[PDB]
């Protein structure tokens, strides 16, 4: 119910497996390169996870606390407000280990290190505890 | 002519299993092509590398 | 004598219950399922920027604020409104063992239904709450009920600390004391209502309760009503019950550190969804060694558990009268409607003047008090007591017969709610839509009114089940569980 | 913290679950009424005739109503098992609703099973802890409860009085032009009931149905006392003043009062009344109506539909205990000449009022020996949240047989003049 | 191979950050 989804049964080895559905897919593109692949797999995970986590604010279904998380996206609120549990730090892990492999692969580029980094800076500082309820100048 | 049958019994299993069942006809050959023109697009690669 | 554990719990019986851990192939396909809802959900969300038909908020002399949180409203358009046409059947019929559905399709695929003309004679349903089988229109012990209607009325039209107080209603409060073992009780309109009434008259600004993780909204609204801090402890779980108890009074208010003012908990006999029985021993020996108070919510447990059934507290051999505060209704064992709660005598006489429906709210109507009179009167002394005997052969029987055929089944096993494990979303409304053909009617509980990948079916036994009532049922398991392949369990 | 201090703190003492209830020696008196609580009822031993049954029209003891409530009982039984989504809605459970649609002129009729838990649970499915609410301050406690479950911040408006509810909401357009943002996503109500329980009067819906358009709230009608008789039909107070059904949003009832029946509907626009479905926390979390319950709803119904004359005697009988009882010495009439169920409270008014609601019982014990049954309109204390000064209720029926009526003007004359 | 200027800085600063993150272990 949006508090206790990433800390179910199997949701993480079903979220590593949805970067392998997406990777397996862009790497099969005719007109394409495997520079490109790797980083065109980086921003659509990091978007992804921007959009689903620090945009969309609520719940699908109704909540009967009557709209006490109406106003919290769903960073916010899993597990309860509390920072350091165990899946919520697999979901900033997550975006590590996925920009060390699109550093190794693309060979350290300049250009492609503009667009991975603040790509990766952009999934990262919502993340902090030092940044729960500031919204800043949207949303 | 019943190995006919029993496999149409696995495209059955195939509406159940990733919920294509409830999915409104209309909006089950979209997610059909999708599944078979990617697939169609791994092999395009597939055969050259 | 079978198990003193650790906390002090006596146990006359063997307890063994069983929750089976969901396998990881399933749960992995499972959130593919949810995955593709979600995604044609905010496909088809979407493409209704142009203008299946909506509600249209009225535009006459209108356009203020919109009413509805439209993001909130996702999952009863996208994941409810696509097999919302079972769990809604109009039946024609007394819900007994077989119950006539009347039919109904949807040519605007379940965005409006029309009923064609139809009656769908003798279903065997398994979701109606009737275990000891007093719902039937034939017998006398209904026909008592009929006398009090050609003489009364069908209703009171005033509240009980008004005129509106009826000898029947005297009549009944006492035969609820003596049925149950305690020394007073006092009888309320309906059960929901018993909870959110009277749970606010209890406790008050600063106490404490701990109830479990799934109560009921009963329970639940109750708690809200009354502004006291609401811990939640995990389900059946007896060391997470004790933690928060402990820490509960060497600690204080989250704000101040005094003390609790007073702390009871919250459990319920028979918990509905994945019907598991509380460990209810190993409660009353823990309550006494931290002084908190007890709230024993007989709902589905009385005239169903225990040999001459009278709820949970004789299921363990115990005595009614350490359990503080014992509610339950009467709409699911007894065949009418209603709600009691039952204690001490100093409760019942603060509980009738200061009771929040004592002094607002009309009382029973006075046909349902004989119906609860005359079904109390079978049990103590016609199929009465040995359908009790009955249910314990039907609970037995049906357990271990799906268990063994590869099926998945929580809960404790002697209670009468079988929980049988769908997964998918889709064969939620593929199971619903199956049963329905092979001529039974089953209970589908979804994915926001469980966990997610929990999503169960749910089977609601009865002691109007005979044996070939009973044997015809498993056999359309036998194909259903077959032909959708839900044998997730490895024995 | 030390292992040892943990087990010094377990001398720990709770305070009891009950307190040692009695003032004085409040055993409240619950009057066991012998046989069924109709005309001429018998209370305590006493033959008497009622005022304080709420059956206005006569449907209790009428027996067209105990014929339709018997043809449905030797058919469907007496309890719904289960709730109303999990196979519990039969054929009278549609009937009954179709029929409140076209009696009430709208679209859909829900129906609860319970008439305290029709707008308890009505209220927290709409508005959710950012809603502003305005409320009438002496509404029913069935109200009083809806808002504290929708945590909602509400703001009371004083009784029968417009210009402090139209304080209010400027209140609120000062807010708007403060915060342009959060004052776009409020979405306000205003909560009205037709006619009060606590105080008996009608409030005034035409400057309160032109007030809702220019500073955009929603109206939710409450009308309990209301239903059964105000207008030529029994619509209540949206025929009385003859505006349209839809301007009102949400219009609540019960089938308790003036319908000898048990439970309460919300009729209004399938935009608003599908919602509570889903939602209603109380319609879908316990069983449903039990179906001769309902059946006697069809058929008073019927009755009010078939002979729709009944309305006008009961018009002009509470012209006649009304204009008969003003005048005398010790107590003042603060109900309406229109509403039915009056309050007799007493005017110089005592100290302490657990007092002065025994000098009050006095009147009511005095005179159930003169077969004139009255009440003493029973109330909580420390929850009401805004309690009225104690009272009696004088509720008067259309069977009622004028030359008994009159009698009973008469004896509660005297004995209020040899009490007080 | 092996040597880029400013990206192994930055990319030694994330495998610090990670064993700071692993262990926190506390929040309200
Ligand atoms: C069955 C259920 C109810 C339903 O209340 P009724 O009015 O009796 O139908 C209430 N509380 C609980 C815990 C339940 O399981």
């Amino acid at each position: 119910p949006n508090t206790r989804v990433m800390n179910s049964r199997g949701i993480w080895l079903s979220y590593v497996l949805a970067i392998g559905l997406l990777h397996i897919v862009l790497l099969s593109i005719p007109f394409v390169s495997v520079p490109v692949v790797w980083t065109l797999t980086n921003l659509i995970h990091n978007m992804g996870m921007y959009i689903f986590l620090h945009t969309v604010k609520g719940t699908p279904f109704e909540t009967p606390d009557q709209g006490k998380a109406r106003l919290l996206t769903h960073w916010e609120q899993m597990d309860y407000g509390v920072q350091f549990t165990a899946s919520r730090k697999f979901l900033t892990i997550t975006p590590i280990v996925l920009y060390f492999l699109t550093s190794f692969y693309t060979k350290y580029d300049q250009i492609h290190f503009v667009l991975n980094t603040v790509s990766l800076m952009s999934v990262l500082i919502p993340k902090l505890p030092q940044l729960h309820g500031v919204r800043i100048f949207g949303i | 002519a019943r190995a006919w049958k029993q496999m149409s019994w696995f495209y059955y299993q195939y509406l159940l299993v990733t919920a294509l069942y409830m999915l409104e006809p209309w909006e089950r050959t979209v997610f059909n092509s999708m599944l078979v023109s990617i697939v169609g697009m791994a092999l395009y690669t597939g055969y050259v590398f | 004598i079978h198990h003193v554990t650790q906390n002090g719990g006596l146990y006359k019986r063997p307890f063994n219950e069983a929750f089976e851990e969901t396998p990881m192939l399933v749960a992995v396909l499972t959130y593919v399922g949810y995955g593709v809802l979600t995604l044609f959900g905010y496909l088809r969300d979407f493409l209704r920027y142009w203008r299946c038909h909506h509600a249209t908020e009225r535009e006459e002399q209108k356009d203020f604020v919109s009413l509805y949180q439209d993001f909130e409203n996702f999952y009863t358009r996208n994941l409810y409104m696509r097999i919302r046409d079972n769990w809604n059947r109009p039946i024609c019929s007394v819900p007994g063992a077989r119950v006539d559905i009347m039919e109904r399709q949807s040519h605007d695929y379940n965005w409006s239904f029309k009923y064609t003309g139809n009656i769908i004679k003798g279903v065997i349903n398994m979701g109606s709450y009737n275990y000891l089988g007093f719902a039937r229109n034939t017998g006398s012990c209904q026909e008592a009920a009929a006398k009090v209607l050609e003489e009364y009325g069908a209703g009171v039209c005033s509240t009980r600390q008004e005129i509106g107080n009826l000898d029947k209603h005297e009549e009944l409060e006492e035969l609820v004391a003596r049925f149950l073992g305690v020394e007073a009780a006092m009888a309320y309109g309906m059960g929901f209502a018993t909870n959110s009434m009277n749970i606010p008259a209890l406790v008050g600004k600063g106490c404490l309760i701990l109830s479990d993780e799934l109560n009921h909204a009963s329970l639940v609204l109750g708690a809200r009503l009354s502004g006291a801090t609401i811990r939640i402890f995990k389900h059946n779980n007896m060391q997470s019950l004790e933690k928060l108890l402990k820490d509960a009074i060497v600690y204080g208010q989250p704000r101040t550190r005094r003390p609790w003012k007073k702390i009871l908990i919250l459990v319920e006999g028979i918990y509905s969804m994945e019907g598991s029985i509380v460990r209810l021993p190993e409660v009353i020996a823990l309550k006494k060694k931290y002084k908190a108070y007890l709230y024993l919510d007989e709902a589905h447990s009385i005239g169903a558990l225990g040999p001459t059934g009278r709820g949970v507290v004789e299921y363990f051999g115990l005595d009614p009268e350490d359990v503080d505060v014992m509610m339950g209704t009467f709409t699911k064992s007894f065949g009418a409607s209603g709600g009691y709660i039952g204690g001490k005598k100093e409760l019942i006489d603060y509980l009738r003047t200061h009771s929040h429906s004592a002094v607002y709210a009309t009382s029973l109507s006075p046909p349902v008090v004989e119906q609860i009179i005359t079904s109390m009167k079978c049990i103590m002394g016609s199929l009465g007591k040995e359908c009790v005997q009955q249910l314990a052969e039907n609970t037995r029987y049906f357990r271990r017969r799906l268990k063994e055929m590869g099926f998945i089944i929580y809960g404790n096993e002697d209670s009468p709610v079988v929980p049988l494990m769908l997964y998918m979303p889709a064969k939620i409304g593929a199971f619903g839509r199956e049963m329905l053909k092979r001529n039974i009617g089953v209970v589908v509980v979804g994915f926001p009114a469980t966990p997610i990948i929990e999503s169960r079916a749910r089977f609601c036994l009865s002691a109007a089940h005979t044996k070939e009532i009973l044997d015809t049922a498993l056999k359309e398991i036998d194909e259903v569980g077959d032909l959708l392949q839900l044998k997730y369990s490895r024995h | 913290t030390v292992k040892e201090k943990e087990e010094l703190i377990e001398e720990w003492q709770p305070e009891p679950l009950v307190p040692p209830v009695p003032k004085d020696h409040p055993a409240l008196n619950y009057n066991i009424v012998s046989g069924p609580p109709s005309h001429k009822t018998v209370v305590n031993g006493k033959e008497c005739i009622n005022f304080a049954s709420f059956n206005f029209l006569g449907l209790l003891d009428n027996p067209r109503v105990k014929a339709a409530a018997l043809a449905s009982l030797k058919k469907y039984g007496v309890g719904t098992c289960g709730p109303r989504g999990f196979y519990g809605t039969f054929d009278v459970h549609l009937d009954l609703e179709d029929r409140l649609a076209k009696f009430m002129k709208t679209e859909e009729a829900i129906i609860y099973s319970y008439g305290f838990a029709t707008i308890a649970s009505a209220i927290p499915a709409y508005s959710k802890r950012g809603d502003i609410v305005f409320v009438d301050r002496a509404a029913c406690f069935a109200i009083q409860k809806g808002l504290q479950a929708s945590r909602s911040d509400i703001k009371l408006f004083k009784h029968n009085d417009m210009a402090d509810l139209e304080r209010l909401l400027k209140e609120q357009e000062i807010e708007d032009q403060k915060n342009p943002r959060k004052a776009r996503v409020t979405r306000r109500f205003i909560v009205v009931e037709g006619l009060y329980m606590n105080t008996g009067t009608i409030c005034p819906l035409p400057e309160l149905v032109k007030l809702k358009y220019k500073y955009k709230a929603r109206i939710f009608l409450e009308e309990s006392l209301s239903f059964g008789v105000l207008g030529e039909h029994g619509r209540g107070v949206t025929e009385h003043y003859g505006i349209n059904i839809d301007d009102i949003d949400l219009i609540s009832a019960n089938m308790e009062n003036a319908l000898a029946s048990i439970g309460g509907f919300c009729c209004g626009r399938s935009f608003v009344i599908d919602h509570q479905r889903l939602s209603g926390q109380g319609y879908c979390f316990s069983a449903s109506l039990p179906p001769l319950l309902a059946a006697a709803a069809i058929e008073a119904l019927n009755i009010m539909e078939e002979n729709p004359g009944i309305f006008a005697v009961l018009k002009e009988k509470c012209g006649q205990i009304h204009k008969a009882l003003q005048g005398i010495s010790g107590l003042k009439v603060v109900g309406e000449s229109l509403s039915p169920a009056f309050h007799l409270q007493l005017e110089e008014s005592t100290g302490s009022r657990e007092q002065d609601v025994r000098l009050l019982q006095e009147i009511v014990d005095q005179c159930m020996n003169r077969s004139i049954a009255l009440t003493q309109a029973r109330y909580l204390e420390k929850e009401e949240k805004c309690l009225p000064p104690p009272s009696i209720r004088v509720v008067v029926t259309v069977e009622q047989t004028e030359e008994e009526l009159e009698r009973a003007a008469s004896t509660i004359k005297e004995v209020a003049q040899a009490v007080l």
